[PDB]
RNA sequence: AUUAAACCUUGUACCUUUUGCAUAAUGAACUAACUAGAAAACUUCUAACUAAAAGAAUUACAGCUAGAAACCCCGAAACCAAAC
């Protein structure tokens, strides 16, 4: 037994590669991951293109008929489509 | 030599050389010359006179003699009626 | 080569004990104290390196000196070996002469 | 040091050590016929010179009057 | 906390016990006794008569001095 | 009555003095009483880190000595004998079970017993360090003079409040003249404080200074650390010890 | 570690112990007391000052006794010393 | 200056802030790499490599160079030759300017120690100081001084002022007292006499042309009158001086200290002197 | 290199020792751990004080005091003392 705790450090490192590999995690979207905000996200998507776009309207877009209704079902235990922008 | 001996752990001057030489504090050193005293018979008038002189020693030799003595040999002695009093010191030296 | 498989129990040290607050206090006794005493007796340790440093050989010789008479048959035997080993090594070998 | 660089040095220097520099500069130029070889050390505040000049910087000093 | 004491010299003078088997031998001798009268004048306890020769000790005193 | 101090010993012409705002402990809010005058010579030195980190070193330093060992193949048990004959078994030429390339051998160069550490550096670079020391705490405004210790109560919460009224720092080391005066009320409050020390005046040091954030002198002290610390300056070197009797040195 | 006390004082510390010390008082002090022989095989110095010849300056000098070996049978006679 | 200003905005010094002065520390360097390792500067297979090489000064077995040289005795004798050290009268007028000895009483070896004006090594067989002629021309001073050896020139620049050297002798204990007085004092012992010349050194003494202390006071008048038609000056009477007294000051031929006898005992504790009171004892000092 | 693992092109194992040369000759089945440069006389660098330096004994015609900087491992046939 060596005196030190760096290399067992180290070593806890490449114990969590190893894992990884055989037991590839299950995908999770961006937005629970740390270092998310929604607001500042969505204006940088527009001017990523060059193009100036109205906030309220680009934010409708981005929302789902399906996504209502799973909010819905947790809120019981407003929104608005893109039904109109899409067609 | 003894660079460091049992009872002291000091170096050691070795006898041999202090018994031979003379060190002038600038760092010089005087010795005889070898023969100075054997079968003078043979020897021409003008060989013999070279003999009795006092002479100088080179810089490899001078070095070695400072290894094989101590410090208390290359002090400064204050000898009243000294005969080399005015042979302790360089004067008008470049270099 | 071989790796801890866990991390070892953490070690906790505290900085403020009475060992630690008051070190260095009374390293100044003589010039603030009028010099009654010298800092060198404020040193703890074997009673033939107190307030002294040297080479091995040297301590070696020290060592008898102080407390050679109270010592015990077969330690006595092994310092005098060593002493005379060290002898021969500092005054017969080595790069420079 | 090694046995043949000679050197003067001026030791406690208190105040602008780089404004006491110029001077000795401008003093001891004309006598060399070029500008003498200087180091300044600020953290000891010491001045040092190549060549022996004490004789002369003593005078000089005296005269200044510190 | 607060430290201790600083550490002293001891003052006074200072008596070995003769028996003690472990008591240097250096400290018994007269001239030991000698030093404590100077540094501590009379409260050493010295008899101060006894700092000159005696009489024995005067005559091997004066017998090396002609000799010499 | 404003508390007013003047430098005994003679400050050089050409060095104006620097002063400090002297304080009391007796209340939360008597922090200005008076104003004194400190010696250029201690407390405006110039800001020499080198020698700082120099007596630093020499105090960790010169108190070592490290008690590690190891046996040479001399001092190993057994070993006398020649294992096998030189020629004829084909294995490698070997002398003894306990050399050093064998398993329970011997350590070739290994620590060899008690070792000491021990050196002194010149008394008047020792000195010179303490001045430094005292002169950094000023500039950087960690120094706090203060008339005497006494303390209102000796409820040990009220020192810490205090402190954090005061804008001190986390931990506080404090100056008296002599430890056998010391004031009672001082006493219990910081003996039971881990990072509040009380110390005399001779027990002062340049370790514990770099230690502690804030330091705290009493007036007395002040007094007492200037006489020593000039005295350096201006003496002649020792014929004998100076615990001997001299003309003029205590 | 080390003893207590030095090897040469073993002797003194044992006569100090025990039935040794209530013996009487006197004859603990002959045992103790140890003179030296008046020289037998080597001729002392009658000075304690001598005049080295080389170098022609004072010099102390000291008498050290020669080792004389006493066979046991010597303690059935009187041998002169 | 300016630099305490900076302290002001830099952050705490700490014992995590500590730096040595630049190039104070050389790096040691260890023989594990490739550039110092290997053969690890030692060279090739041979004697100097495995450790064993012959001692300095062996030649390879020719006669050495220290050993074919013949002796001769430029030391013979060196460590019984007596040292005297040098006092000039530069220095000498130089320590009267600055105050560090006092010209009104008298000058003795004790006076010029404790200003450290001299060192004086009796270990290393010092027997006193020697005035010695540099710097006569601009010596301005009136003195009384005693020195144990005295030039020619010397003796003259210090009387040409008006006072009066003598020569006197110390014997290897008692310059040992002289110098270092207190420690002495603290032994409590009696204070010893001062032996004679030895038997070489009683000429020199016992002569008036040299200042002895042992000469005839008859025949000093004579002497100092040659010196000054010699060197042309004027001899002065110091009798009409008014420090008549101090310059006439002379301890006894057996007496080191000026005002304390042979046989006396300092008890420096609480300031008193004890004087033996044994006809035997007083008749052997006072002898 | 290639769309392509192999095919095509290029290429006289490693350490030591020898004449700076090896298809010469020593040594190595492989893995893990262990296994070999150490001292302050003189010199250079960094500071304190300076005709003086050093906390007693030492050196000094700019010196003196302190710090830092250094010199390997394994292996015989033998010789002597005392036991068995
Ligand atoms: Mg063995
Ligand atoms: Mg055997
Ligand atoms: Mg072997
Ligand atoms: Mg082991
Ligand atoms: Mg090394
Ligand atoms: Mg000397
Ligand atoms: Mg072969
Ligand atoms: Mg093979
Ligand atoms: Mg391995």
């Amino acid at each position: 037994v060596k005196k030190g705790f760096r290399a067992a450090f180290r070593f806890q490192k490449e114990l969590e590669r190893w894992r990884l590999l055989r037991c590839p995690p299950p995908p999770v979207r961006r937005s629970e991951k740390p270092n998310w905000d929604y607001h500042a996200e969505v204006q940088a998507f527009g001017s990523r293109l060059q193009e100036t776009f109205s906030l309220d309207l680009l934010k409708t877009a981005f929302i789902n008929s399906c996504y209502i209704k799973s909010e819905e079902a947790k809120r019981q235990s407003n929104l608005k489509d893109n039904q109109e922008l899409f067609e | 030599l003894t660079y460091c001996s049992t009872r002291k752990g000091k170096r050691k001057t070795v006898k041999s050389v202090v018994h031979r030489f003379l060190r002038l504090h600038s760092g010089l050193w005087l010795r005889r010359k070898a023969g100075y005293k054997k079968k003078l018979w043979k020897k021409s008038t003008a060989r013999k006179k070279r003999l009795r002189e006092f002479v100088f020693c080179s810089k490899t030799q001078s070095k070695l003699l400072d290894k094989m003595t101590t410090s208390f040999w290359k002090r400064r002695n204050w000898y009243a009626g000294d005969p080399y009093q005015m042979y302790h010191d360089r004067t008008n030296l470049r270099v | 080569a071989f790796v801890r498989l866990t991390l070892p129990p953490p070690k906790v040290v505290d900085r403020w004990n009475e060992k630690r607050a008051l070190f260095g206090v009374y390293d100044n006794i003589g010039i603030l104290g009028n010099f009654e005493k010298h800092p060198k007796e404020l040193i703890k340790g074997p009673v033939w390196l107190r307030g002294w440093r040297g080479n091995e050989l040297q301590r070696c010789v020290r060592k008898k000196k102080f407390v050679g008479n109270r010592m015990f048959i077969e330690d006595l035997h092994n310092l005098n070996k060593r002493i005379s080993y060290l002898y021969k090594h500092f005054n017969r070998h080595g790069k420079y002469r | 040091t090694h046995g043949n660089r000679q050197m003067t040095l001026i030791r406690k220097v208190e105040g602008d050590i780089w404004a006491l520099q110029k001077d000795v500069e401008e003093f001891l130029s004309p006598l060399l016929g070029k500008t003498p070889i200087t180091q300044v050390n600020e953290v000891t505040g010491t001045l040092r010179i190549k060549g022996y000049f004490d004789e002369q910087l003593k005078a000089w000093l005296l005269e200044k009057g510190f | 906390y607060r430290a201790p004491p600083p550490p002293r010299r001891r003052p006074g003078p200072h008596s070995p016990d003769p028996e003690n088997l472990l008591t240097p031998r250096w400290q018994l001798t007269p001239r030991y006794v000698a030093k404590q009268f100077g540094r501590h004048g009379a409260i050493s306890g010295v008899p101060p008569a006894s700092l000159w020769p005696t009489p024995e000790q005067l005559r091997e005193l004066e017998a090396e001095e002609q000799e010499w | 009555d404003p508390v007013l101090r003047k430098c005994e010993l003679r400050i050089p012409v050409h060095r104006r003095p620097v002063q400090a705002w002297v304080e009391s402990l007796r209340g939360f809010e008597q922090e200005r009483i008076g104003l004194a005058e400190l010696h250029p010579d201690v407390f405006a030195t110039a800001p020499r880190l080198d020698i700082v980190h120099q007596v630093a070193i020499w105090q960790r330093n010169f108190r070592r000595i490290s008690y590690a060992n190891t046996k040479t193949r001399a001092e190993v048990s057994g070993g006398g004998r020649k294992p096998w004959q030189q020629k004829g078994s084909g294995r490698a030429r070997h002398g003894s079970i306990r050399s050093p390339l064998w398993r329970g051998g011997g350590v070739a160069h290994g620590p060899r017993g008690p070792t000491s550490y021990y050196y002194m550096l010149p008394m008047k670079v020792r000195a010179l360090g303490l001045k430094v020391a005292l002169t950094v705490k000023l500039m950087q405004d960690d120094l706090h003079i203060v008339d005497s210790l006494e303390l209102p109560t000796a409820d040990p919460q009220y020192l810490t409040e205090l402190a954090q009224y005061r804008h001190w720092g986390s931990s506080v080391l404090l100056v008296d003249l002599t430890h056998e005066e010391m004031p009672k009320n001082v006493v219990a409050a910081t003996s039971g404080l881990n990072s509040f020390n009380l110390i005399p005046a001779v027990g002062l040091n340049v370790y514990s200074m770099l230690k502690h954030q804030t330091l705290v002198l009493t007036l007395p002290s002040v007094a007492f650390l200037e006489d020593k610390l000039l005295w350096q300056d201006s003496r002649y070197t020792p014929l004998y010890p100076f615990r001997l009797p001299y003309s003029d040195f205590p | 570690p080390l003893h207590r006390y030095p090897v040469h004082l073993w002797q003194k510390l044992r006569l100090r112990q025990g039935i040794c010390a209530r013996l009487p008082a006197h004859f603990l002090r002959s045992l103790e007391e140890e003179r030296t022989p008046t020289p037998v095989h080597y001729k002392p110095h009658g000075t304690k000052f001598k005049i080295n010849p080389k170098n022609g300056q004072r010099e102390r000098v000291e008498d050290v006794p020669i080792p004389v070996h006493y066979p046991p049978e010597s303690q059935q006679g009187l041998w002169g010393g | 200056g300016t630099s305490l200003d900076l302290l002001r905005s830099l952050p705490r010094v700490s014992l995590a802030n500590l730096k040595p002065s630049p190039n104070s520390r050389k790096r040691e360097r260890r023989p594990r790499d490739r550039r110092r390792g290997r053969k690890c500067g030692r060279g090739h297979k041979g004697e100097r490599q495995r450790g064993t090489r012959p001692r300095l000064g062996f030649e390879g077995g020719q006669t050495p160079f220290y050993i074919r040289i013949p002796k001769y005795g430029f030391n013979e004798g060196h460590s019984f030759r007596h040292q005297y050290q040098p006092l000039s009268l530069r220095r000498l007028q130089y320590l009267i300017d600055l105050g560090r000895v006092d010209p009104t009483q008298p000058i003795d070896l004790t006076q010029l120690v404790n200003g450290r004006g001299v060192t004086i090594q009796p270990l290393k067989r010092d027997y006193g100081v020697q005035l010695v002629e540099e710097g006569a021309d601009t010596f301005q001073a009136k003195i009384n001084i005693e020195v144990q050896l005295a030039s020619e020139l010397a003796i003259a620049a210090i009387e040409k002022n008006g006072g009066v050297v003598t020569t006197a002798f110390y014997d290897p204990r008692s310059l040992e007292i002289l110098c270092k007085p207190i420690p002495f004092f603290l032994r409590g012992q009696p204070i010893p006499k001062r032996m004679l010349p030895p038997e070489s050194l009683v000429p020199y003494y016992t002569d008036a042309k040299n200042r002895g202390y042992l000469a005839d006071p008859a025949k000093f008048p004579e002497a100092r009158l040659e010196l000054a038609m010699k060197f042309g000056y004027v001899l002065p009477d110091i009798t009409k001086d008014e420090l008549f007294r101090m310059l006439s000051a002379r301890k006894d031929p057996r007496q080191i200290f000026f005002g304390l006898a042979p046989g006396w005992v300092v008890n420096m504790a609480d300031k008193k002197i004890l004087k033996p009171t044994d006809e035997n004892l007083l008749k052997y000092y006072s002898s």
